[PDB]
RNA sequence: GCUGCGGGAUGAACCGAACGCCGGGUUAAGGCGCCCGAUGCCGACGCUCAUCAGACCCCAGAAAAGGUGUUGGUUGAUAUAGACAGCAGGACGGUGGCCAUGGAAGUCGGAAUCCGCUAAGGAGUGUGUAACAACUCACCUGCCGAAUCAACUAGCCCUGA
RNA sequence: UAGCGACGUCGCUUUUUGAUCCUUCGAUGUCGGCUCUUCCUAUCAUUGUGAAGCAGAAUUCGCCAAGCGUUGGAUUGUUC
RNA sequence: GAAGCUACCAUCUGUGGGAUUAUGACUGAACGCCUCUAAGUCAGAAUCCCGCCCAGGCGGAACGAUACGGCAGCGCCGCGGAGCCUCGGUUGGCCUCGGAUAGCCGGUCCGGGGUCCGGUGCGGAGUGCCCUUCGUCCUGGGAAACGGGGCGCGGCCGGAAAGGCGGCCGCCCCCUCGCCCGUCACGCACCGCACGUUCGUGGGGAACCUGGCGCUAAACCAUUCGUAGACGACCUGCUUC
């Protein structure tokens, strides 16, 4: 069904390639925490290329023409637009299936977030190469919503800690229950058949 | 907008604002909402909204309107305004607003003399005027066939379009414009109750000291007979007579 | 050429203590404490010696610029040890032209206020770093002493002072005027 | 940090390649990428294998530098790598993965019914223990 | 031209390959991150940071020249008869040499170019005062301690742009 | 070698002119001026800087830099 | 010469934050020294972006009124029955920031340090959970003192970024098979065959008979208006005081 992807520590083109391949098959994929998607290269170069992309505009009418989004979710959505056949009613359905969110919505606070190993910064970059933050780029050029998103992110991180302490307490209780007795008759069978 | 909580006693001028045809309407606005005010069980579901308003909101804007019966106009419809209270914490802003629901706000309470306060409004209505009157371009000379008040060249050949910066026949006026940094001279009350039987005492400074009113000799041209609080602004202010300004 | 390990050796005296939680180095001593992060380098930082305090800065294969980087850690650890044992004192004599330079301090020595400034009427204010204390020296004309713990903070504040005092739109071969860093040293002498 | 380095005389697992699931012993490093390996009792012939192809372990041996197969075998059987390697949790994990790969349908049915019974008894005990925790916290 | 088809995104001439309508298999030219079929190989070896990276014959952009930015290569020179650096000390006598003249007294110039003390001083590498003077260098020595320096060459990248 | 730079030599651009005839001859209305929009930098001035044979003033040579300005007239149909 | 339009021909106003280029620097190796750079920091401007200012998207909010009359019509809950159209799945996984020259778990002491486990991760997505359950009847061994479902009832809000299921107390009609192993007999055994099994009391529209609780309006034209008008459009008035 849905594929809730974390966006922290992923590279833009790698994650866009994997999302654009998995969205043409029908798996409804949603990339959350889009402000944390890293981009390799120097951050000055990345904002210089994005400034050149802003400089690209129609001169006879700027409204009828290139629409330059500043929000990082819409940056990733344009990145996947440039890779899907969006002029056809296959890539149009794929863009309808794709959803993207800066920050985290409440149902994606509820559900578990996946992490793609092939798109990671650590996997795809030598650790002495420079990088960038898409949220830093978006706040530096246009997207004026870094502080509100960071405040709500710290709020949901505190919520995640106060849920995780309860979950870890329940896991300590169930391992006390596993430490208790009168369960081993099935457990010998399970150890002999892959506990 | 999280949620909007109105007051109880809503005036007929606000009801004329909420309706289009006041004659054809049966005047049925806010009957169930006033029933929610009257019900004691509805008060607990109404004060729960303010307890949620203290917790989840940061920007509180208060709706206010004008009394049209104190004007020489003919409109008789109020004008609703969200006014962002820039006070302290949300709790005491909400307490201030609930304390001052259904109450009047003078000009001396917020504004003051010698204050530099901007004006927002809509320009005059000049209509669908031409190019030399809209963009103030130079006229063509007398010998020009097919026009004198025109832009003579629009674009080059190789852009086979018309650029958006080219001066063309746009409608002049009735545009939203704001002008910044205008000083207030005098905020003065007028026409107080009959202890003194009718006090005029306006535009009567420390050096004038004579009986005089707000209005000029013969009333204001196309406005009327101002008998209320009034702001005495500097320079030229955007708009015609009888026009709503913020 | 992918050189196998390069290690730097640091001896730490008994007057101070060191604690590393990874690539973060926290040094505690008599003149306060000082902590820094080496997160962006990826060089192993190990210590040894039961109350002997022998630090080793060890880097494996790497490149030539990274073998250059592995000595920078040893040098900044030496600078932190010197700053936590002795501290840093920078003496700045006001090399002044016909117009003098009147220097006062306002907020606990953290706000240096400069006046008469090459004859300019504009009174200049310089806010210093969190953790550096400045003072006006005694028994010496127009000397400005900057004392602190972190060499980067102290020398960046002194750089802000010597760039705030700058001759503009003239010749700077003539008009040799400004507050320049005269002497670099430690607070506690004879060590 | 860095508990294990490559060394003359260290046993190492092989994860990738045609010798997968087999132990070797690193004799010497050739140049930065490949190392000559040898296995006397692990059914692998003396050859050169890459470091990213192999997998480092925690047990060490005492080899001379570039020793013969006889001395490799004698140091192996003196160190007793096979019984001590069976007596670790790592080989138990790999063996359990092999057993899960070698399951059949009747075995999965038995695993599933034992799984239901275990998880039901564990869930009832967790409910009883949190009931006892509430009974303790009620005064 | 008279000629489709697969690649070169798009193309008259480029590379394959020439055409009756179809099924199966295979391949050339090309390609295998997504459009867009196919490397989603636990691919191998190295090079490259570029604030204007680069990305495949014709084909759609660039030179002479330069780089103590890294990577190899060649030819030499040094060094326990303790080098390169770093810090410190000395840097004279003949002689203010000889041609010159406003001065040349190592320092604008023309020629030349040796000796003693030597541990070492070059009839002198530069700075300066117009000269005479002060400073530094060649050279020698004090501490440290074992590797170091110079000139070319071509691969990437940069400046030239 | 601040600023210059011969004898030689390597380039860039199409704001001049030249060369060719590829499209246009069942027509793309062929100079200049007026009005008006937009773009480039090889920068005249302004903002921030480096160097002078930069004492100050005034200049000259470079860098980031095209955001904003870059006139009124006598002459000539003039481009100039 | 009124009103009205108009003149730099009268008059008023035109507003600041950030990252940075050039450049100057700090610490600092490479290269014992030096060095603005190789990692890392500082200042830094008519350039850039945003604020302010304009029009607001096949963009989304909060609230009001939500059709009497004499029949009528329309909402919310729970309904039993039939029919047309459209397209997709055949279990859902209810969540710790972070790191890769480091990191997980458990735990005396004053969020932190010492100590104890595990680590090519088994407190593991090469994973976990109800699950490979077709059902029923009879009788036995383990586990089960919570029961286990809800048309449920009263309370709490958790949850504000786009919220609706989950947890606690007390009752309600029952279950002591809500489960694992053994015995017995049956249900369509449709006689070799496909689209079968699923969140489906799937999405919305037009109507059919019934219970309970409620609702009794508003736009557009016409007329007037001038603060606006080419026409449309926009701001306006209308009561029997
Ligand atoms: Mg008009
Ligand atoms: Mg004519
Ligand atoms: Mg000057
Ligand atoms: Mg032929
Ligand atoms: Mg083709
Ligand atoms: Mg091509
Ligand atoms: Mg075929
Ligand atoms: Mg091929
Ligand atoms: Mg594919
Ligand atoms: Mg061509
Ligand atoms: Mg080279
Ligand atoms: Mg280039
Ligand atoms: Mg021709
Ligand atoms: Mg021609
Ligand atoms: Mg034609
Ligand atoms: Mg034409
Ligand atoms: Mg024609
Ligand atoms: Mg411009
Ligand atoms: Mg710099």
């Amino acid at each position: 069904q849905v594929l809730v992807l974390d966006g922290r520590g992923h590279l833009l083109g790698r994650l866009a390639a994997i999302v654009a391949k998995q969205v043409l098959l029908g798996r409804k994929v949603v990339v959350v925490r889009c402000e944390g998607i890293n981009i390799s290269g120097n951050f000055y170069r990345n904002k210089l290329k994005y400034l050149a992309f802003l400089r690209k505009r129609m001169n006879t009418n700027p409204s009828r023409g290139p629409y330059h989004f500043r929000a990082p979710s819409r940056i990733f959505w344009r990145t996947v637009r440039g890779m899907l056949p969006h002029k056809t009613k296959r890539g149009q359905a794929a863009l309808d299936r794709l959803k993207v969110f800066d920050g985290i919505p409440p149902p994606y606070d509820k559900k578990k977030r996946m992490v793609v190993p092939a798109a990671l910064k650590v996997v795809r970059l030598k650790p002495t190469r420079k990088f960038a933050y898409l949220g830093r780029l978006a706040h530096e050029v246009g997207w004026k919503y870094q502080a509100v998103t960071a405040t709500l992110e710290e709020k949901r991180k505190e919520k995640a800690k106060i849920h995780y302490r309860k979950k870890k307490q329940l896991m300590r209780l169930r391992k006390q229950a596993e430490k208790n007795v009168e369960k081993k008759i099935d457990k010998y069978t399970e150890v002999l058949k892959t506990h | 907008t999280f949620k909007t909580v109105f007051a109880e006693h809503i005036s007929d001028e606000c009801k004329r604002r909420f309706y289009k045809n006041w004659h054809k309407s049966k005047k049925k606005a806010f009957t169930k909402y006033c029933k929610k005010w009257q019900d004691e069980d509805g008060k607990k579901q109404l004060e729960k909204d303010f307890s949620s308003m203290k917790k989840y909101c940061q920007v509180i804007r208060v709706i206010a309107h004008t009394q049209m019966r104190l004007l020489p106009l003919r409109q008789k419809k109020a004008h609703l305004m969200e006014i962002q209270v820039n006070g302290g914490t949300v709790a005491e802003k909400l307490d201030w607003a609930r304390e001052r629901l259904e109450q009047q706000v003078p000009v001396n309470q917020v504004f003051g003399q010698d204050e530099m306060i901007d004006v927002i409004g809509v320009t005059k209505g000049k209509g669908y005027k031409g190019v030399t009157s809209r963009w103030h371009t130079k006229k063509l000379p007398r010998k020009t066939h097919r026009g004198l008040r025109k832009v003579a060249c629009i674009g080059a050949w190789h852009p086979a379009r018309v650029a958006f910066s080219v001066a063309r026949a746009g409608q002049k006026g009735y545009h939203h414009r704001t002008e910044i940094n205008k000083k207030i001279y005098k905020i003065g009350q007028g026409y107080l109750i009959k202890d003194g039987k009718l006090i005029k005492n306006n535009a009567s400074t420390d050096y004038d000291l004579s009986d005089k009113s707000i209005n000029p000799l013969g009333g204001f041209v196309h406005y009327g007979e101002v008998t209320n609080d009034f702001v005495m602004l500097k320079g030229c202010v955007v708009g015609t007579k009888k026009r709503v300004l913020t | 050429m992918k050189t196998i390990l390069s290690n730097q050796t640091v001896d730490i005296p008994e007057n101070v203590d060191i604690t590393l939680k990874g690539r973060t180095v926290i040094v505690k001593g008599p003149r306060g404490t000082l902590r820094r992060d080496f997160n962006h380098i990826n060089v192993e930082l190990s210590l040894l010696g039961k109350k002997k305090k022998r630090l080793r800065v060890d880097k494996w294969w790497g490149n030539r610029k990274e073998l250059a980087t592995v000595r920078t850690i040893c040098s900044h650890v030496q600078n932190m040890i010197k700053g936590v044992t002795l501290g840093f004192r920078y003496k700045m004599r006001s090399v002044y032209a016909h117009f003098p330079i009147n220097v006062v301090i306002q907020e606990n020595g953290s706000l240096v206020e400069i006046r008469n400034f090459l004859g300019e009427k504009y009174i200049r204010r310089v806010r210093m770093r969190p953790g550096v204390a400045c003072s006006v020296s005694q028994a010496q004309k127009d000397e400005l002493i900057l004392e602190g713990n972190d060499i980067e903070l102290v020398s960046n504040s002194a750089a802000l002072i010597q760039q705030a005092t700058t001759v503009k739109n003239k010749d700077i071969r003539k008009f040799l005027d400004g507050i320049y860093v005269s002497e670099k040293g430690t607070v506690q002498q004879a060590d | 940090v860095f508990r294990r380095f490559v060394e003359v005389g260290r046993v190492a697992y092989v994860s990738f390649g045609p010798h997968a699931g087999k132990l070797v012993a690193i004799v010497d490093v050739i140049d930065q990428n490949r190392a000559l390996v040898d296995g006397p009792c692990t059914q692998v012939r003396r050859q050169a294998m890459p470091f990213k192809c192999m997998q480092l372990t925690d047990f060490i041996l005492k080899f001379p530098h570039s020793a013969h197969q006889k001395y490799v075998r004698q140091a192996w059987q003196k160190a007793d790598i096979n019984t001590k390697w069976a007596a670790t949790r790592w080989a138990k994990k790999i063996e359990a993965r092999e057993r899960k790969a070698k399951m059949t349908d009747f075995d999965r049915f038995k695993v599933m019914k034992a799984k239901k019974m275990r998880n039901r008894i564990i869930k009832n005990e967790v409910k009883k223990l949190q009931k006892a925790a509430l009974l303790k916290a009620s005064p």
